[PDB]
């Protein structure tokens, strides 16, 4: 079915590949060629995860884990029962994410709007690819990718962080955390501001963007405006993710694996301004 | 009981039934493959 | 007026549906008989 | 429960949260259904009973406006339900094909909503989108280029007209529209700033959505120094239609 | 072209703002225009209304900051050279464990206690200021209740969990790298905070707020050519921009929000991040002392 | 009691009931399968 | 009249009741067989 | 007491009551199942 | 207001009370059976 | 005292009262369940 | 109709569809016979 | 059974069936290749 | 030819080509997975 | 995504590539001078 | 005349020059004060 206003927009055309073969909707969802491909990749991946779990000890959802290959295989294809399932789930996942971004591009073209959403999703895709492809390749073996498990990839994060002393002292990581915390702050501020203007105090009319500008001024000191806030939010989230990716690229390929991020900062303490 | 098709679109119902039956069959097959006694590929140690 | 169809269409679809459902169930029953011949389930409280 | 029991305060708190969060997701998904409902059933679906979904849409919400006025959402009068479209195929989910001219019909990327035919009044009960000739005290800040005077050119390289005036938003100092004296019919049409490259690439401002002659067909505003919400959607929709239906033979 | 920057920036008079209810004082009159601010957003840099609660909030906060800084200077023998050298490593450390919840000597956590008291009073006064600035314009108080969640996490970190543990020594220090080390040692001392479920939930809601604000910013910038950034007007009188946004997300993932309920989604994700965080912190030590053991007990 | 269908859309109520029944059935089956005594595939040692 | 008529409601309810009763009796047979296989409800000491 | 249905929509009230009842029954069953005395599946051990 | 006439209200309320009472009777029988299986409320020294 | 319902609409008052009372009852039940003396399920000495 | 096929075209398509489905099934059957001749599945409760 | 093509358009149904069948074949081939007994490329682990 | 009354080849051909290429890539990667058929 | 036309993009890209090429040629002359200092291949 | 003042308003291209000169003088004095030879306060170590 359609929203009460949707029929105007469900027009033909705007696809990238395939013509009108897949130019249709299934309920709410637009399909396109990339929608078929995305469901294909997602389902092959989920079935490989289920099979890897069937080979494993437990079905416990928290303990399910698809582990990367042993370091003995380096950057080569591992046997399916000794890490190859991880590589194939990774290929299926990157395929799913890419075809999902492309389906979003097709929807953008069909609606006649900008491509900001697929572009922004490409940043999360890039962070994932950094984690499972770029960083283990730079470090020489697929064993550096994280295991696909709800609580085993947390163990991977813990071990990876503690292998560099304390990961908090990673500078790009500090920048990324600052960006994430500011993104959460700005999301709360923006949501609350719009909800305050739309749902005012009792007996009050719905407030205007001028009131929003005034209260934003009184809080943050100045005003960015209705388009500035969405720009700033996009920028904050994207830069958080980009600096997370940089953070991961510089630890292991650049700073040695058994290195120390706390000790890297001694370059400042050891400046000739104050060292001797 | 034919009256059910005066309630539900038999086309959408048919597609939903197909999806649900396939999902259930896959789930049951994977359950069996995860057991040791009923694994029919490698055998009784799993 | 009903949610989509007419009693003629409903009865035709139901005839085909019941035929297909019966043969699907019959195939499933044969499958389960063969599966039980291969490996019975439902062990005793002590095991197999 | 007790120190040795399997049940403990942490997981009880977690299940309390799971209940609260399921309730909150239901509430949020319910708030999401204040526009666009009930659903329009497609081909082969019985249309006797409404399609709504498992969180049913809530009761219509009533907003109070400044001048004692009142707006109840959903805005069902904005839907434009029946338009100039025909299904490209009899099965459900098939796309539609514009029967006529999608620039005039307002279909596809060129669709608009039946908004109120009245301008936005902002705070001092005056239109906020006005020509600079009507908003005294504001100025284009010559730090950036000045659009006025530059003749606007289509997508196929044909000059469409000349930029005559810059329309700005008051209380949010921002240029929203360029007024364009059309080529040779003595008519002024609006051009949304996001649909124009006001950079002076060579000498002019360029719009790649429609071609040069199509500037004659841009929906004109009824007044001269104020634009209504309806005309705003109509203009932005005329320009959005070109993103799919113009492609001005530039191959 | 896309709306990451403004091509043509118009400039006009300074806006004094909406007149207030008869319960406030005359605001400042700075009202200056910065060019780059207008490049990325709006350009006005005032006028900041600073009333009683704002002034007392800044006074208490600067008392706290003065205490912290003077303690970091004293801990380094007043050397400004050594202060610049060691700055990120300096901190006003919390009281010693031997003192419990008493008022310890100044050099053993008394200064920490006084700085924490004054910082808490500053933050509560700033919260009251947000509440009044919203309700002096007739608006809702959603921003204030979003701020109250961050305040609840901050109180749990510095006040509530130290209370329930019976010792001010549990609380963070006032320093950059030292409070990072406090975070690390807090995770290490109480098992592994990855197995705190409310920590998992807080991370879920932080990632989800980043995801949601990327989605929403990108969506509004994508339909800004149709007037999408005027969200209040698009909610009161739905235009084609918000229709296109709703349709993008409905065709992408099967469901969409409205112009207002998307901001409820945003508010609730951003608020649930520190709410679940505060719960998980209050549980860590008074209720659960080893989170990995708890996780093993469950999964 | 039949009056309850003058309140609730029978299609929506019925698909809700089916989803709920299937969910409850798979949940009870999985619970039994997780116990040692009532596991019917591998048997009592679990 | 939240969608239906009196007659449709009565017909739907009759079919609903009879099929709910069939579901109940099939489930009762299922539980009798399950109990024959392995009874639950142990004594306070076990099985 | 019938006047309560003038206060609350019987449809929303009835759906909410059913959700509440099922959730409470599930919670009580899981609480009993987590104890050793009242676990009826594996038993007291 | 819920948009319900007092006739509708009394009708709904009578059916609701009947249903609530049957639910209570079933729950009471269930608790009697449960108590016969395992009594709760021990003494201060245990069961 | 009936004038209280001129200040708070009975609908919101009643739903907030119900959620508050149910939350309080749940809290008290779990507090008792956590003790040894007042645990009615597994009993004392735990 | 919903698909837009007249029953003539539906019958015409269905003939070729069942022909193709049955050729597919026959090929799958000889493939499974060959696979069994290479590796039988369904072991005994003790293993192969 | 020919009536199934009065419900579903044959082009899209056929392409979707082909995608489904190819995915099922891919999954069964992977599952066989992950075992030791049915690894037709390397043979058993030995 | 009967298949060509459906699936006009002006677009049902590049799809077949990318499908064949993807299948070839999958089989090559599966071969590289093994030791007997890893030709590198 | 960043508001900028194809003319500016193309001209800035030409500038970028010529800058890259000049950087690389200076890099290789620096490498050969360093080799004059230290041949790093024994 | 020098039009770097035309690109850079002396109202800001002179306060930045001064903050930079101050930073530089501070840095040099700190460097000298950290050495053992050029310290003029507790001058020579060892
Ligand atoms: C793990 C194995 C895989 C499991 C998958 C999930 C299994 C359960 C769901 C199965 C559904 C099967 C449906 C089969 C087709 C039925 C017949 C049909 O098409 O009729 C038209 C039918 C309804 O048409 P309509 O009436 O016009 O729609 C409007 C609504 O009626 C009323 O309007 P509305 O606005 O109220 O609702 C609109 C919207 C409702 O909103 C959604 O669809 C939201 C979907 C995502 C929900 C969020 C999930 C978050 C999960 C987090 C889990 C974390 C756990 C771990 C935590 C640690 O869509 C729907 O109505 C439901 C569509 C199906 C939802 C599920 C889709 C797959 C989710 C996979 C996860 O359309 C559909 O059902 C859509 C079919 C396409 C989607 C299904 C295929 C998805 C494949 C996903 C692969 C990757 C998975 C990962
Ligand atoms: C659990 C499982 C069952 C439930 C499952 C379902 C859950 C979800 C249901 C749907 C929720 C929908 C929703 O969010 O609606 C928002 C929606 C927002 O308003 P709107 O409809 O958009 O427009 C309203 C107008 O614009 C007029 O707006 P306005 O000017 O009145 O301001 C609107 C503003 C506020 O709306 C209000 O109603 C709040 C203000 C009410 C009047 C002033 C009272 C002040 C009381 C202070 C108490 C402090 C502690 C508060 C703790 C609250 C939670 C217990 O709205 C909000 O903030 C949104 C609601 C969420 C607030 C979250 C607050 C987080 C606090 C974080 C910790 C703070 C610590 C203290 C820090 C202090 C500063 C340093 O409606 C409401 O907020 C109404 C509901 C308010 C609920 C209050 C709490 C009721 C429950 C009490 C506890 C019961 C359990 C325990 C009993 C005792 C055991 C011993
Ligand atoms: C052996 C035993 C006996 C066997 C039988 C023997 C006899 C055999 C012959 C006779 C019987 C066979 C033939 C029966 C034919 C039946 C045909 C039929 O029912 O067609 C329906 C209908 C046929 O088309 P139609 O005639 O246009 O339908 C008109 C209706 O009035 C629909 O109108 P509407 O569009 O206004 O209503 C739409 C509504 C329809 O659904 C509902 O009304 C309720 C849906 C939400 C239920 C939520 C859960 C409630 C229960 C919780 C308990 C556990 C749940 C499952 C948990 C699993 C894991 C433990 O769905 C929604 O609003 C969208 C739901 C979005 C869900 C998003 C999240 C999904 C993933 C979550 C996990 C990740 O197609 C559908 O309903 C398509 C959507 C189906 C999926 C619904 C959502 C699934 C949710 C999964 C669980 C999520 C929460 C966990
Ligand atoms: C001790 C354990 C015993 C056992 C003891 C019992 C007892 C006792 C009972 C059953 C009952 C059932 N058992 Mg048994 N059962 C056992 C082993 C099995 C196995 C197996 C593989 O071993 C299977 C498949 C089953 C299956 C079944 C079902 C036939 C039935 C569940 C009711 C039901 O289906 O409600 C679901 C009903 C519906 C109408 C759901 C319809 C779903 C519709 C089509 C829409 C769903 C949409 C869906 C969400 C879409 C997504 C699908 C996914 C992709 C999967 N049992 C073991 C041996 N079993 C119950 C029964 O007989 O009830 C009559 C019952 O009381
Ligand atoms: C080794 C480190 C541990 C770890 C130890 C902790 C500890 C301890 C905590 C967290 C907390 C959090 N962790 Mg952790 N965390 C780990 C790994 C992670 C990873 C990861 C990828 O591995 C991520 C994404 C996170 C993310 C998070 C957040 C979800 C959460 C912080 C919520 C927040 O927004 O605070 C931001 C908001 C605040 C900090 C409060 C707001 C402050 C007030 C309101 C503002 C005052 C400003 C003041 C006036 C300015 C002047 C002051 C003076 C200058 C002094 N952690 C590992 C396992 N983490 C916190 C939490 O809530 O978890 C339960 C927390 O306490
Ligand atoms: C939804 C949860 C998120 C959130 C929300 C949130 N924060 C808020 C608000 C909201 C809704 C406000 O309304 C309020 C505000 O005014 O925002 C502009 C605020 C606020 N959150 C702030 C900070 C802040 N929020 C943080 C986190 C978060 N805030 C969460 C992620 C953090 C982190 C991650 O550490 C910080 C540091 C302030 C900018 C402001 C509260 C200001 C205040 O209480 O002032 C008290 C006065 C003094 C202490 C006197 C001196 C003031 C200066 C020191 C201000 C400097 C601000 C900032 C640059 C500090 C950064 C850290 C320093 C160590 C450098
Ligand atoms: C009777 C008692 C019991 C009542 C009190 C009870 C209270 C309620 C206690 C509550 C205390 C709790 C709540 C506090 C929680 C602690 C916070 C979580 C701190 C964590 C993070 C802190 C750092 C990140 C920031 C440190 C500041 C900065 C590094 C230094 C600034 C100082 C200098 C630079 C100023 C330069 C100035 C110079 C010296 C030049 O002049
Ligand atoms: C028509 C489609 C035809 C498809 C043809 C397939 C082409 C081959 C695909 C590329 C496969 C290369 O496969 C893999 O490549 C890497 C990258 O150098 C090789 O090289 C790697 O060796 C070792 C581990 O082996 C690593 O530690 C090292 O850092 C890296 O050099 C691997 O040893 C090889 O196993
Ligand atoms: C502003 C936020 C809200 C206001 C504050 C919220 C909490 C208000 C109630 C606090 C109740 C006091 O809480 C109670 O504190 C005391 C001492 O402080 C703790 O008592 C004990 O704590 C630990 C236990 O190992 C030890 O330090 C010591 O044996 C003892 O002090 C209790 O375990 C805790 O239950
Ligand atoms: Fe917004």
């Amino acid at each position: 079915a359609m929203l009460s206003f949707e029929k105007k927009y469900r027009v033909r055309g705007g696809t990238l590949i395939g013509g009108d073969l897949f130019d249709f909707w299934v309920g709410p969802f637009y399909v396109g060629i990339f929608g078929v491909m995305t469901v294909f990749f997602a389902l092959i991946g989920i079935a490989l995860i289920a099979w890897n779990t069937a080979l494993g000890p437990t079905w416990n959802l928290w303990q399910i884990s698809v582990n990367p290959p042993d370091a003995k295989y380096g950057l080569g294809f591992a046997p399916l029962a000794e890490g190859g399932i991880w590589q194939w789930v990774s290929i299926c996942a990157t395929g799913a994410f890419v075809t999902w971004a492309l389906r979003e591009v097709e929807i953008c073209r069909k609606l006649g709007i900008g491509f900001h959403v697929p572009f922004a999703f490409s940043f999360a895709i890039f962070a994932y690819v950094t984690l499972v492809v770029i960083r283990p390749v730079l470090m020489g073996s697929w064993s550096y990718g994280f295991p696909y498990g709800i609580f085993t990839h947390l163990d991977w994060v813990s071990n990876t962080g503690y292998s560099y002393g304390q990961f908090h002292y990673n500078p790009a990581h500090m920048i990324a955390i600052t960006f994430f915390f500011t993104t959460c702050l700005a999301l709360a501020l923006h949501g609350g501001l719009v909800l305050s203007a739309l749902n005012p105090d009792r007996g009050e009319p719905v407030k205007s963007p001028e009131h929003e500008n005034t209260v934003f001024r009184d809080l943050v000191g100045y005003s960015i405006g209705t388009i500035g806030i969405h720009r700033l939010g996009l920028f904050l989230a994207l830069s958080a993710v980009f600096f997370s990716a940089v953070c991961m690229i510089i630890s292991g390929p650049v700073l040695a694996e058994g290195g120390s991020w706390p000790d890297w900062w001694n370059w400042w303490r050891n400046l000739p301004i104050w060292n001797p | 009981m034919w009256r059910i098709w005066l309630l539900f679109d038999p086309r959408r119902a048919l597609v939903l039934l197909f999806v649900f039956l396939f999902g259930l069959a896959i789930i049951i097959h994977f359950i069996l493959l995860s057991t040791s006694r009923f694994n029919w590929l490698d055998g009784p140690r799993a | 007026s009903i949610s989509g169809l007419s009693e003629a269409e409903a009865k035709e679809f139901h005839s085909i549906f019941v035929t297909s459902f019966f043969l699907f169930i019959v195939v499933a029953v044969v499958a389960h008989i063969l599966a039980w011949m291969w490996r019975p389930w439902l062990p005793k409280a002590t095991g197999y | 429960m007790q120190p040795g029991a399997y049940l403990d305060l942490a997981q009880v708190t977690l299940y309390v949260f799971w209940i609260f969060f399921a309730g909150l997701l239901f509430y949020l998904r319910r708030e999401d259904k204040r526009e666009g409902y009930p659903l329009v059933a497609d081909a082969g679906s019985g249309t006797r009973l409404a399609k709504i979904g498992v969180p049913a849409p809530p009761d219509p919400k009533t907003y109070l406006l400044r001048g004692g006025a009142t707006k109840t959402v959903p805005s069902t009068s904005n839907d434009r339900p029946n338009v100039a479209l025909t299904p490209a195929a009899p099965w459900p989910g098939a796309p539609f094909v514009p029967t006529g001219n999608p620039f005039a019909d307002g279909v596809g990327p060129g669709s608009y909503a039946q908004r109120a035919d009245v301008p936005e009044l902002g705070l001092d009960n005056l239109p906020i989108i006005v020509p600079l000739r009507a908003a005294k005290g504001m100025f284009l800040d010559p730090r950036d280029p000045n659009p006025v005077g530059m003749p606007v050119v289509g997508c196929d390289g044909v000059v469409g007209g000349t930029v005559t005036e810059v329309w700005v938003d008051r209380a949010e100092v921002l240029a929203r529209y360029l007024e364009v004296e059309v080529a040779k019919s003595r008519k002024r049409v609006l051009l949304p700033v996001p649909f124009a490259l006001i950079n002076d690439p060579f000498g002019k401002v360029s719009v790649d959505a429609i071609r040069g002659d199509q500037f004659a067909g841009v929906p004109t505003t009824s007044k001269g120094d104020q634009v209504s919400k309806l005309e705003e959607d109509k203009i932005c929709a005329y320009y959005g239609a070109g993103t799919l239906y113009a492609t001005p033979l530039r191959s | 072209y896309q709306n990451i920057f403004t091509q043509v920036q118009v400039e006009g008079p300074a806006y004094a703002g909406v007149p207030l209810r008869p319960g406030s004082s005359p605001r400042e009159t700075q009202t200056t225009f910065n060019y780059w601010l207008g490049k990325i957003g709006d350009a006005q840099v005032g006028p900041v209304y600073l009333g009683f609660t704002g002034v007392c909030s800044l006074l208490c906060g600067f008392v706290a900051i003065e205490i912290i800084g003077l303690n970091m200077l004293a801990s380094v023998d007043w050397s400004p050279i050594e202060f610049l050298r060691q700055f990120c490593w300096l901190a006003l450390e919390p009281p010693k464990p031997e003192y419990g919840l008493t008022i310890p000597p100044l050099k053993e956590g008394g200064w920490w206690l006084m700085a924490g008291f004054f910082l808490t009073v500053s933050i509560a006064l700033w919260w009251v200021r947000t509440y009044r600035r919203s309700r002096a314009l007739g608006m809702g108080t959603h921003v204030s209740w979003a701020f109250a969640s961050a305040i609840l996490l901050y109180l749990a970190l510095g006040f509530i969990q130290p209370l329930l543990m019976g010792s001010w020594s549990e609380a963070p220090p006032f320093g950059v790298f030292p409070h990072l080390d406090w975070t690390n040692n807090f995770s290490i001392k109480y098992g592994n905070l990855y197995y705190n479920p409310f920590h998992c939930l807080s991370i879920a809601f932080l990632y989800g707020s980043a995801l949601l604000f990327a989605m929403h910013g990108a969506t509004i910038l994508a339909v800004s050519r149709y007037g999408g950034e005027r969200e209040i007007e698009q909610m009161l009188d739905r235009g084609t921009a918000l229709e296109r946004a709703a349709l993008f997300w409905r065709w992408t993932m099967g469901f969409n929000a409205t112009a207002e309920s998307i901001h409820r989604w945003a508010w609730w994700f951003a608020v649930l991040c520190p709410l679940t965080g505060a719960i998980g912190i209050i549980l860590t030590g008074p209720v659960v002392d080893n989170w990995f053991d708890w996780g093993v007990k469950h999964g």
